[PDB]
């Protein structure tokens, strides 16, 4: 039994109604359940028997069936509702899950508040220098962070981390950490972090000593 | 011919769990005493545990007592060793042997059980707030959790009171094999002088909890 | 409160063996259907196996049918999943969940089961004999087994006839993560022109057997 | 119960009688067994009940006891008998093994027959060049192998492997493999392998092309 979930991903704004459809290869009862799963967490049961809501699920989630066509409706999409949703079939003792649908939350385009941090005095003593650049509360996810040290473009000595979508304002936050030895950090004066989104670039910097 | 075959070995983190199997052929497991003996890379032989033929009496050694559990399933003629709370000393080759003549007559080929690279606690450095590197009212401060193993770590702010604006980033595996991450929070630029900010990082694997108070930098 | 705890996961080589445990609290395992569901890194959810409450009826999926075995011990309120003949597709996070309302109500945190880096067959190159690099009568020829994973490999010479003077060296783990070794044998300098010499290397993990005939080099 | 095995290692010649003593911390019956273990192999049961030989063990092995002093005698040491030998106590349901004794076989000092192999034509096509140096049938184990490429002393690009002691002539054999890229191998002419034992050094070499 194959459950062809549709679509594979979507991007709707807050308040938009969301329709996730799960077509069944065969007519196999109403034993269809819906789940919500955020990154790093176990799935959460949303609706069982294809219509009845599990206890504690907000009313904005609802299930439907038309023959072999099962539907998940999110009436008023909340920013918290960003997750990957699955449809599961428990018939014929042959539990079958859907491919999955990733729900992202659309938003007005927002620029990041960029901050730069010199390495702490304590970390310098160990011999390693971590210079961190923070991109806070921006949309969309995509951006370009570039490191410059005395106007020399760095490459291969940085790592980036980005949060999941904020559950309130739908924005992203990114951190770019630049790691250098103490001798390398002491051998330069100006450290600049450059962030590029579309037609706008911002460069925040500090001079060692100031 | 009497033959003993062993499997189930592998690599696990300190703690973890693992069950080895002594598949027996050529004799009946239920009519013999069966012993598990280990030998650490480069070290000598160490008796681990024994099992009685029919009474199923289990005997252990203090090195593994309370952490390992021996068993046997007569139906499959297979003996078992459930190793839990695994430590560094448990890294060894594990044999299973048959008792006889007041000694161990037949031996298996052995399976390797290795522990994962030692647990390491986190290093917390302040992401110091400033004034120039600061928007008019919006101020940013944070903590850098660096060089910890294994996952996870839990970062809270002001003992869980500060939640608004806190963004803890996913960990990144550095080339050193150790994990690193940062947690940041945006605060009023005015509060920088009055409200105290502490990052409460906890690493249950290492049973360590660091509380660093982020404070203005020094010129 | 109903809580499900999972352990026993880790890293194993293709094949290997591993048993996971679904420790249950807040309810009785024997009065519920229990399901094991996996999710591959970045992929979707995949049902693995199920177990009946009292009749202990096991249900599996073709992906793991014949290689995995589900079980439960009512005494400890713990469900089990014995994974054998592990493959690359088995690399996933494994959850255990409780059936209810024709669905899975409660879920565990999950344990990671990862397969080890893919098996690789050996590369056999001739260690070509010569005349200058040769003592008057004592001649040396051999085979170089390079870039294979995992251990072991079995090198024989002339289908096991040539044994006198054969020295197969222990494998060395190259920086590439792959193993390499050589096997050599000293022969009369005269026989170089007449007696044919073949190294019979076998890598059971990869189910590969290479037979290279070492022969004089070319100027 | 502690079984203090003595000695920890020994080096006797062929024919010499070997005495391995295993002192018992307490007087705990004659349930003492002796084992032989070669590298990479499971232990082999030699003697049980401290005197009786296991089936198939050669007569040159014998066990003895004097109170709390248990003895393993190898009357006529054969070259095959090189191994690590253990004493085990099976009393008080508290199986205890000895620390262990490594038996090596002494021999007349022998120089190695050194051979050098240029990389095969096939391996060159892949882009890697393995140059192998063989040290065959020498005693003692210790030696110094050094790689030279156009008289430049190489370091950090070689790996060594040595066999266990030969079961007949008691000698060792060692292989030193030098790994280079194809471009590096093609960029030099003379490859020399130098072996140093005591006051003697031997250098075997080949010129690329000849």
């Amino acid at each position: 039994i194959q459950m062809t979930q549709s679509p594979s991903s979507l991007s709707a704004s807050v308040g938009d109604r969301v329709t996730i459809t799960c077509r069944a290869s065969q007519s196999v009862s109403s034993a269809v359940a819906w789940y919500q799963q955020k990154p790093g967490k176990a799935p959460k049961l949303l609706i069982y028997s294809a219509s009845s809501l599990y206890s504690g699920v907000p009313s904005r989630f609802s299930g439907s069936r038309s023959g072999t066509d099962f539907t998940l409706t999110i009436s008023s999409l909340q920013p918290e509702d960003f997750a990957t949703y699955y449809c599961q079939q428990s018939s014929y003792s042959l539990i079958t899950f859907g491919q999955g649908t990733k729900v992202e939350i659309k938003r007005t385009v927002a620029a990041p508040s960029v901050f730069i941090f010199p390495p702490s005095d304590e970390q310098l003593k160990s011999g390693t220098a971590s210079v961190v650049c923070l991109l806070n509360n921006f949309y969309p996810r995509e951006a370009k962070v570039s490191w410059y040290v005395d106007n020399a473009l760095q490459s291969g000595n940085s790592q980036e981390s980005v949060t999941e979508q904020d559950s309130k304002d739908s924005t992203y936050s990114l951190s770019s950490t630049l790691t250098l030895s103490k001798a390398d950090y002491e051998k330069h004066k100006v450290y600049a972090c450059e962030v590029t989104q579309g037609t706008t670039s911002v460069t925040k910097s500090f001079n060692r000593g100031e | 011919e009497v033959q003993l075959v062993e499997s189930g070995g592998g690599l696990v983190q300190p703690g973890g769990s693992l069950r080895l199997s002594c598949a027996a052929s050529g004799f009946n497991l239920r009519s013999y005493y069966m012993h598990w003996v280990r030998q650490a890379p480069g070290k000598g032989l160490e008796w681990v545990a024994s099992i009685s033929p029919y009474y199923s009496y289990t005997y252990y050694a203090d090195s593994v007592k309370g952490r390992f559990t021996i068993s046997a399933d007569t139906s499959k003629n297979t003996a078992y060793l459930q190793m839990n709370s695994l430590r560094a000393e448990d890294t060894a080759v594990y044999y299973c042997a048959r008792h006889g003549y007041g000694a161990m007559d037949y031996w298996g080929q052995g399976t390797l059980v290795t522990v994962f690279n030692q647990i390491k606690g986190p290093s917390v450095f302040p992401l110091a707030p400033s004034s120039k590197s600061t928007s008019g009212g919006t101020a940013a401060l944070g903590c850098l959790v660096k060089d910890y193993w294994p996952e996870p770590v839990t970062v809270s702010w002001n003992s869980g009171a500060l939640t608004s604006g806190v963004h803890t980033f996913p960990a990144v595996l550095q080339s050193s094999g150790l994990y690193s991450l940062s947690s940041v929070v945006t605060v009023p630029s005015s509060s920088l002088g009055t409200q105290t900010y502490i990052c409460n990082v906890n690493h249950k694997p290492s049973n360590t909890k660091v509380d660093k108070k982020v404070e203005p930098k020094s010129c």
